[PDB]
RNA sequence: GGGAACUUUAAGGAUACUGCCAGUGACAAACUGGAGGAAGGCGGGGACGACGUCAAGUCAUCAUGGCCCUUACGGCCAGGGCUACACACGUGCUACAAUGGUCGGUACAAAGGGUUGCUACACAGCGAUGUGAUGCUAAUCUCAAAAAGCCGAUCGUAGUCCGGAUUGGAGUCUGCAACUCGACUCCAUGAAGUCGGAAUCGCUAGUAAUCGCGGAUCAGAAUGCCGCGGUGAAUACGUUCCCG
């Protein structure tokens, strides 16, 4: 994992958006393609569409969540047997 | 004490040769003592590459280059010596370093 | 003897004995010994009670055996109930750290199902 | 007084040897020291041991380069060889043992294509 | 190689070279220790807010003749088929075949 | 070789009795090159079966190795000089194996004092192999 | 301080030719043995691939005849994939232990890499590593600890003080960024496996077997590939059988 004396790492525009929204008190998703950034405590509330490779998955974030990547819940691969 | 330091490199070690030979024989007409040449050790460096186009793993071409060096000390310099060693012509594919 | 809850073997060295015990090993079992006072060496049987009573005290500071396999089954029944990508591999029975699933996944698959 | 210089397997050994009574050093070590297993100190007196003469020499030795085999051949080449320049006659004695032979056997390099000198990899037709 | 790839290895060469002098003050500073955490989490905000082509990770070296991406040889700058042709006709000094 | 005729290899004897017979031995016992156990293995042996019974250790190891020696190979084939002491000491060296004794020099001490008797694993093996030398 | 002896470094030379002796062969070629010699009958290894074969491989290194596309089969970008997983095969690595595991002490290499790099030493941390600081453009300083080996203690045949897969938790580093999908460190966990069916592979000597070390590619990422040394065997009567 990143080094901690870096500290999380957040893209600048998600970021922005977030802190927008809850600066703001909207509702509607917030859609991106930043599958790789982490999970802070302003997430929490908040419905994040994460792109998968060729759609959008909302995610509803929790406070379990907090830490993990937001790549994490928008799986990429289909597979139901042989 | 003004001690004359050469560094001879090259790649082909008959030229190498050939550049010293020149230049201890340079200095003795002057006539300053030398010392050397002495001979540092050779630098050898291969390389493995594919010759055919797409696949033949074990069909390969091995290279190889070669760097000799050698190394002259001049003691005593008379006034003509350095003059006659900057007057000297350069060979190509020879390097030569003077430190005093 | 009994500690912990299990009875460890009596007929060898301490630091062997104490790692029967579920959540202990071998640096923690010198770290317990070394902190009680008894030599590596001692086997259990030539212990008296006092340091047997010494050697349980010290082994309630760690967690142990049903403290930690309760621990261990809540940290993966937590990741499966969230569903993200570790636990749909442990719902799946696939490895989780990015082995290869092509061949050699054995361990986790278990043996060879017929077509 | 007389020297000798022995090799084998990229050891190389300098033999000082002298008249006296027996004493031996080895990079300024005593045998039992310097060689741990026993053969190889036997290895390195076999060539006074085969002339009845152990305690009329000093040796002083010094070697480099290899292992522990090659370096107490290394020796007994060279002891040999210091015998020699000491004793003209002794040579026959000598050869007739065997220990003038300088031994030529070397490590083989790997070649393209094979996982060692020799060794190829597994073969299947099909 | 396709045109279009060894323009793509040109402008991002062009833009590592533009962005090298602020890249290496902004990683300056966050190794300073001197300066305040406020300074280094901005310096670190700022490296991360340059283009992607700035960072040097994102080169990949090429052929000098045709751009081939596999096989690079740092030492000539040329890939494998490029090479055994100008080494086996004499135009790289020093290069032989090698046996031993 | 389909021409050639090769020469049989001719090693060194052994530093401490000069005996072939233990050279061989020893290079049967020793595995991927560790000379130095095999060596401690053998002269450990030879030193304990001294000290059992003073006799020198080169004609009692022949002595047994000559009555553990077969005249047959397992289905009869007829074999040559070499080949006795090759399986011989094939089989002396499994039997200390299987032995139970902690160190393997004890065991193979222990196998040749039992084999100089007759009663030696190795003993019943040369006694099958003769059982069945009388089948045909 | 000094010496130019020895080792080594690396250029140039000498040496082996059935040359000498004893029989054979055919009255030859050749073959057998001995001396001297570091080496004796081609001393060991490498590069060098005849006339030709397979419409063998490569239009994706490159060049090129012909055919096809042209607001798209050309070009720019972000995210995903090449890493999937009921299965089958090829090539490897690690094991199943006592000729061994662990702990303490103590020896002996070769080759190769280093200035956007390798780092002595001190301090901090269990450790990966971090901070300060010194030398090196290198037979000068450094990677660097060789490992198997030897001496001593313990374990006493147990799925074990064997084995080290998988999983939980906590970290370091490279990088704009380690979710898919990196390497490494620590604590915990401790799977299969007790030598492998029919069958099948490599190797004739410093070889096989076994032990460690380095490099190209490369920000990071080798059990692969190409190299280096340490220890160091067994067996070949012969040409019926299998293959070319």
């Amino acid at each position: 994992p990143r080094s901690l004396k870096k500290g999380p790492f957040v893209d600048a525009h998600l970021f922005a958006k977030v802190e927008a929204a809850v600066a703001s008190n909207s509702r509607k998703p917030i859609k991106t393609w930043s599958r790789r950034s982490m999970i802070l405590p302003d997430f929490v509330g908040l419905t994040i569409s994460v792109h998968n490779g060729r759609n959008h998955v909302p995610v509803i974030v929790t406070e379990h969540m907090v830490g993990h990547k937001l790549g994490e819940f928008a799986p990429t691969r289909t597979y139901r047997g042989h | 004490n003004q001690r004359i330091r050469i560094r001879l490199k090259s790649f082909d070690h008959r030229l190498i040769d050939q550049s010293a030979q020149e230049i201890v024989e340079t200095a003795k007409r002057t006539g300053a003592q030398v010392c050397g040449p002495i001979p540092m050790p050779t630098r050898i460096e291969r390389f493995n590459v594919l010759t055919s186009p797409h696949v033949n793993k074990d069909a390969r071409d091995q290279y190889e280059i070669r760097t000799y060096k050698r190394l002259i000390d001049i003691v005593q310099p008379t006034d003509k010596t350095v003059d006659a060693l900057m007057k000297l012509d350069l060979a190509a594919g020879v390097d030569v370093q003077i430190a005093l | 003897a009994r500690i912990a809850g299990v009875n460890i073997p009596d007929n060898k060295h301490a630091v062997i004995s104490l790692t029967y015990i579920f959540g202990i090993g071998r640096h923690t079992a010198k770290n317990i010994l070394a902190a009680v006072g008894i030599t590596e060496t001692t086997k259990i049987r030539e212990l008296d009670d006092a340091q047997l009573d010494a050697i349980r005290a010290e082994v309630a500071k760690v967690p142990t055996e049903g403290d930690l396999r309760r621990e261990i089954s809540m940290n993966i029944k937590r990741l499966m109930d969230l569903g993200c990508y570790r636990g749909l591999r442990h719902r799946r029975s696939l490895p989780v750290r990015g082995q290869r699933t092509k061949t050699n996944a054995r361990t986790r698959k278990g043996p060879r199902k017929p077509i | 007084t007389n020297y000798g210089t022995g090799r084998r397997k990229t050891a190389t050994a300098r033999v000082f040897l002298s008249a006296g009574t027996g004493k031996l050093v080895i990079n300024n070590r005593t045998l039992e020291q310097y060689f741990g297993r026993e053969t190889a100190r036997m290895v390195v007196r076999q060539p006074l041991e085969l002339l009845e003469a152990t305690e009329k020499y000093d040796l002083y030795i010094t070697v480099k380069g290899g292992g522990i085999g090659g370096q107490a051949g290394a020796i007994r080449h060279g002891i040999t060889r210091a015998l020699i320049a000491a004793d003209e006659t002794l040579k026959p004695v000598l050869r007739q043992a065997g220990f003038v032979t300088r031994d030529a056997r070397e490590v083989e390099r790997k070649k393209l294509g094979l996982r060692k000198a020799r060794k190829r990899p597994q073969f299947s037709k099909r | 190689a396709k045109k279009g790839m060894i323009n793509r290895e040109l402008k991002r060469e062009k833009t590592v070279a533009k962005y090298a002098a602020k890249r290496a003050e902004l990683k300056a500073t966050i190794a300073n220790v001197n300066a305040s955490d406020e300074e280094r989490f901005e310096a670190m905000l700022k490296l991360q807010a340059l283009p992607r082509n700035a960072s040097p990770v994102r080169l990949r070296n090429r052929c000098g003749l045709t751009g081939r991406p596999h096989g690079y040889f740092r030492k000539f700058g040329l890939s494998r088929n490029k090479l055994r042709d100008t080494v086996m006709q004499g135009d790289v000094p020093g290069v032989v075949k090698a046996s031993w | 070789p389909r021409r050639r005729v090769v020469a049989a290899r001719e090693i060194l004897p052994d530093p401490k009795f000069s005996s072939q017979t233990i050279a061989k031995f020893m290079n049967h016992v020793m595995q991927d090159g560790k000379k130095s156990i095999a060596e401690s293995i053998v002269y450990g042996a030879l030193e304990r079966v001294q000290e059992k019974n003073k006799v020198d250790p080169v004609e009692f190891f022949e002595t047994t190795l000559e009555k553990v020696r077969p005249m047959v190979e397992v289905v009869p084939m007829e074999v040559r000089p070499s080949r006795r002491t090759a399986l011989a000491m094939r089989w002396l060296v499994d039997a200390a194996a299987k032995r139970s004794e902690k160190t393997m020099a004890l065991r193979l001490a222990g196998e040749l004092l039992d084999a100089a008797e007759g009663k030696g694993a190795a003993i019943k093996k040369r006694e099958d192999v003769h059982r069945m030398a009388e089948a045909n």
